[PDB]
RNA sequence: AAUCGUACCGCAAACCAACACAGGUUAGUUAUUGUAAAGGCUGUAUAAAACCAGGAUAAAGGAACUCGGCAAAAUAGGUUAUGUUUUCG
């Protein structure tokens, strides 16, 4: 039916979706795009979205060891977000909810900035805010078997294979299902605003502040520890004040918190986030809330999970601790009080097994981010620092970063000799001679240190490290010597 | 033939998305190292003990991979 | 060393021009290097095999890396995973040259087209203004 | 069904058949090889080469 | 640059069903006058196509689809005629060139027809009540209005689950498997640069 | 890090069939809704005999043909209330 000249289309739809499944470059992307954006239906139109931020973090991996990356994709690849952008905007009225949230999302993740998809999502929040927080609203449901004329314009259904839908049962007494889908729109709202639509951004979200705050029930399914993080910093963004929305924001978090402790048994182990598990299936994915042993297929390649992870972790603590420094005037002390210590407890519950140590890996980047909180928020814990430095590599940082290390944990009251020697050790394999004292670089800061910024770096750890009380060893002592 | 029997093995791009980064955070505004100093010189001498740990700490252990519910 | 060769004859790739070795018909993967009849014994020998069709993009590519990391334990089935990675690589090779021979056939017609519609552009102008030149003389 | 096709060429059968090799390992095949060199035929072997 | 029949009465359309040529000397005479003189005609009108008869009628189509798009309901042929030349001017000249754009939109399914019913096979056939058209805002890849659109799908989604797990059943994968061809080469990435050049330009 | 293969033919006028033989010859890959991207290939000069081979159409009749419906032609496909036979499938 599809054969010959089309008068009005350069190219066929069901090629087209080919094309866009088959990519794996910038280049192959660019080449879609530039070519048929203007032909691209909903469905098309945010795939293409979703995998450009993928897309981009891929070609920085393939950098070899002795090459680098090629300076004119970063340049390509914002290029491509804002020709998609308009297509976005020409085709918002037919989108569904999912499909929204994909556009959405991909843009935020970029941090590319659109004053007309800004405009578009600031009406389309208004209308979802009042129907997806009432009392009487019902899950999304992809069990479609007759489509509405409306629906017929998403795209979805014009396919010539099978198309993947999820086989769970909807529940049917979930009150709010739909709350993680508003919370990741309205933070992608405040991300993508403009200096054109701020104004437009922030009138709809105080909309959202006040419905929310006027709120007696709470979705039967708590929110996502990411959705909360979401919604707390679309409020920091945008500048709404509302102390009864903040409030009862940080109340979900704080009832989060103590619902995932209270159901663990330290005897099984070291404490775990509850994720949803994926797997996929004949006519499309499944959902499982504990996952499936490890099974060989005859026809699949990879058989393991989708990890959705839906409590807190060291992650996502990081992140809602920060919002939580932005809106202090807005929230009481005490709820303020008690997160901070919901926040000791899984960390230290998370890093041990039977009556023994048993350290998390953990990063520089999220020590600092976890770190920085506390400092603005002033809040002093040895029970939150202790577990961070028993799972930190301390092999790749710089001598500066070390310093600081010593620093915090004197400041913190940490007390373990094994912390203390692991960070010594480290800063004096750093410290070399020639008669100038340098310090090594590292991972930690950029650069290396000479003279006088060496002798002050070693006179930090060495203030830590007497105020501490640790017995003399060949480490420190070297390092008095030298400084 | 044309036709597989399964999947074929992964020979061409992988394209990976686990493990991507999207949260806000705060900024670099630490404090000074003069603030530091002063700060440690504060610090009471305290003459406490130290905690009874393990004779063997295990080295820290990986994490397992996180994904988007954004399919 | 450089990764890929960048001096091609073009002429001689698509078939206009003779090779340096005109016995040779059909070059092999590692024997377009010494065909070229641009080829110099000056310039440095490139560290890797790729035909002139190869796109700039593959000078990231590193398969034995991947090759190793997935090999069975088993030797048996050792030998038969061994045999479908070379399997993969030569034939990535031709997918290039397919995809090389019709990206020039699509630019070749669309050029061919253009040309077409300008040669009938100056006929029809010209006889106008013969017949322009009919009625003034006519009066 | 189509004849005269009886000969399949293999070059490792045609070795391991009539091959010097083989006929050296038994007391039959080395008086094949004498009836050879006394009638003088200048190839004693499909094997042979120089 | 629609151009006029000798007539001066409508434009002609770019198809191999237009029998009217375009008027082209350098001044307006009738018909009567110069037909029956006995002089070349080519001297008068071009018989000819232009040069860009292909763009020209993708251009056409686009026009007549968009303006589809735009309505609320299904209407005549008439009406898609004159409502075109209203807005954007006299572009059309004949309702059977209109017709042609139509018959290639209803292929490839940018296009619908609403057809009557009648009770026996000839009566359809002898019947010349004017045939209604809409439009699909987006390529779909079954027939018909969207109600029978619906129909034809939820058909076609009952026979993938079947086939599917038909295939399971007797030992053969559920779903079709092939191997990526790699479909880019030299020729496409100076594509790309050319392309990147001509949309910053 | 040495050593051996790398030209050309390979559903074929170059391999097995005495031939430039309507035969035989393994595996891996590619475009295509009602079609089909790349690539590859190409026939002494005429016509208004009988007859022969391979197709097409045919008034009225419709197995009268013939050892024999040989050959040819033929709505061929799907869903059925009811009935029959079963080793109950
Ligand atoms: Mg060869
Ligand atoms: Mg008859
Ligand atoms: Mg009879």
């Amino acid at each position: 039916f599809h054969t010959g000249v089309n008068l009005v289309q350069p190219i066929d739809t069901s090629k087209l979706t080919r094309q866009i499944k088959k990519l794996t470059l910038l280049h192959e992307a660019a080449l879609t795009v530039l070519q048929y954006s203007n032909y691209c239906n909903p469905e098309q139109a945010t795939e293409i979205l979703r995998r450009l931020p993928f897309l981009m973090r891929h070609e920085e991996s393939r950098v070899l060891k002795g090459q680098t990356l090629d300076p004119k994709l970063p340049p390509m690849f914002h290029g491509l977000l804002h020709v998609m952008g308009d297509r976005f905007v020409q085709v918002f009225s037919d989108c569904n909810l999912r499909q929204i949230e994909r556009g959405a999302w991909a843009l935020a993740a970029a941090r590319h900035q659109h004053d007309g998809v800004a405009l578009a999502l600031s009406e389309k929040l208004k209308q979802l805010t009042q129907e997806l927080l009432d009392l009487n609203a019902k899950p999304f449901n992809t069990r479609v078997t007759k489509p509405t004329p409306e629906q017929l314009n998403s795209g979805i259904f014009a396919s010539r294979v099978l198309v993947p839908e999820s086989v769970n049962q909807l529940p049917v007494k979930a009150v709010l299902p739909e709350f993680n889908a508003l919370a990741g729109i309205a933070w992608a709202l405040a991300t993508v605003a403009g200096e054109h639509s701020a104004a437009a951004a922030k009138a709809a979200l105080e909309q959202l502040a006040e419905k929310f705050g006027a709120l007696q029930v709470d979705p039967k399914p708590l929110p996502d520890a990411d959705s909360l993080c979401r919604l707390a910093w679309a409020f920091a963004k945008a500048g709404v004040h509302n102390p009864a929305a903040v409030d009862k924001l940080f109340h979900l978090a704080e009832e989060r918190l103590k619902s995932q402790l209270q159901a663990h048994d330290p005897a099984s182990g070291p404490l775990r986030p509850r994720c949803t598990y994926r797997y996929k299936t004949v006519r499309g994915w499944v959902d499982q809330h504990f996952p499936r042993k490890p099974r060989d297929s005859s026809y699949l390649g990879d058989t393991a999970p989708k990890i959705i992870p839906r409590d807190f972790e060291i992650d996502s603590l990081g992140s809602l601790l920060s919002a939580a420094a932005l809106l202090r005037d807005q929230v009481p002390v005490e709820r303020l009080q008690t997160i901070l210590n919901l926040a000791a407890q899984h960390t230290a519950a998370s890093s041990v097994a039977g009556g023994a140590l048993q350290p998390l890996m953990v990063t520089y980047e999220e020590v600092t981010r976890v770190l920085a909180a506390c400092e603005q928020l002033g809040f002093r814990s040895s029970t939150l620092v202790t577990p961070l430095l028993h799972g930190l590599p301390m092999a790749a940082l710089s001598a500066e970063a070390l310093s600081q290390l010593a620093a915090a944990a004197t400041l913190h009251h940490v007390r373990s000799r094994t912390v203390y020697l692991r960070i010594v050790r480290a800063f004096n394999a750093k410290l070399s001679v020639s008669p100038t004292l340098v310090a090594g670089a590292g991972i930690g800061a950029e650069g290396k240190k000479e003279g006088e910024a060496a002798a002050a770096l070693g006179a930090q750890l060495l203030l830590a490290v007497t105020k501490a009380g640790l017995p003399a060893n060949a480490s420190v002592s070297r390092i008095a010597s030298l400084v | 033939a044309k036709r597989l029997l399964r999947e074929a093995p992964p020979f061409t791009e992988q394209v990976d998305e686990k493990n991507f980064d999207d949260k806000d955070y705060l900024g670099a505004g630490a404090m000074s190292n003069e603030q530091l100093r002063k700060e440690l010189e504060k610090v009471e001498p305290g003459e406490a003990k130290w905690d009874e740990e393990s004779p063997l700490i295990p080295p820290p252990q990986p994490r397992q991979y996180r994904n988007k519910g954004h399919q | 060393r450089p990764i890929m060769h960048k001096n091609w004859d073009w002429e001689f790739v698509v078939g206009a021009k003779a090779g340096r070795k005109p016995a040779i018909q059909r070059p092999k993967p590692h024997q377009w290097y010494y065909c070229n009849p641009k080829y110099s014994a000056e310039d440095p020998l490139p560290t890797k095999i790729f035909p002139p069709h190869a796109p700039p993009t593959a000078e990231s590519l590193d398969d034995w890396a991947k090759f190793r990391k997935l090999c069975p334990k088993d030797p048996v089935e050792a030998k038969k995973f061994r045999k479908h990675f070379v399997r993969f690589l030569n034939q990535r090779n031709y997918d290039w040259r397919t995809a090389f021979e019709r990206g020039l056939a699509k630019e070749v017609a669309v050029a061919k087209a253009a040309q077409r519609a300008e040669d009938e552009t100056k006929r029809q102008e010209a006889w106008h203004a013969y017949r322009t030149a009919v009625f003034e003389s006519a009066l | 069904m189509k004849r005269g096709m009886t000969y399949q060429p293999s070059r490792k059968k045609r070795i391991n058949k009539h091959g010097m090799e083989k006929r050296l390992g038994t007391e039959d095949g080395r008086l094949t090889i004498l009836r050879r060199l006394e009638k003088g035929r200048w190839r004693l072997t499909v094997d042979m080469f120089r | 640059r629609p151009a006029l029949t000798p007539s001066f009465s409508r434009v002609s359309d770019p198809w191999t069903g237009e029998k009217e040529a375009k008027y082209a000397a350098p001044y307006r005479i009738p018909e009567e006058v110069w037909k029956n003189s006995g002089a070349p005609k080519i001297l008068f009108q071009d018989p000819w196509n232009s040069p860009d008869y292909d763009e020209v009628r993708k251009k056409h189509a686009v026009l007549v689809h968009d303006y589809l798009k735009q309505q609320s309901q299904p209407i005549n042929v008439q009406t898609i005629l004159e409502g075109v030349n209203k807005t954007h001017g006299l572009v059309l000249g004949t309702i059977e060139y209109v017709t042609s754009l139509l018959e290639n939109m209803l292929w490839h399914d940018m296009a619908y027809v609403v057809k009557p019913v009648f009770s026996s096979p000839r009566k359809a056939k002898l019947s010349k009540i004017p045939l209604l058209y809409g439009a699909n805002k987006y390529q779909q890849v079954f027939r018909g209005t969207p109600k029978e659109v619906a129909e034809r799908y939820e058909a076609a989604r009952a026979k993938h689950i079947k086939v599917a797990f038909t295939r399971l059943r007797t030992s053969k994968t559920p779903q079709p498997f092939r191997r990526r061809t790699d479909e880019y080469s030299h020729v496409q990435a100076s594509q790309s640069a050319l392309g990147l050049a001509a949309a910053a330009a």
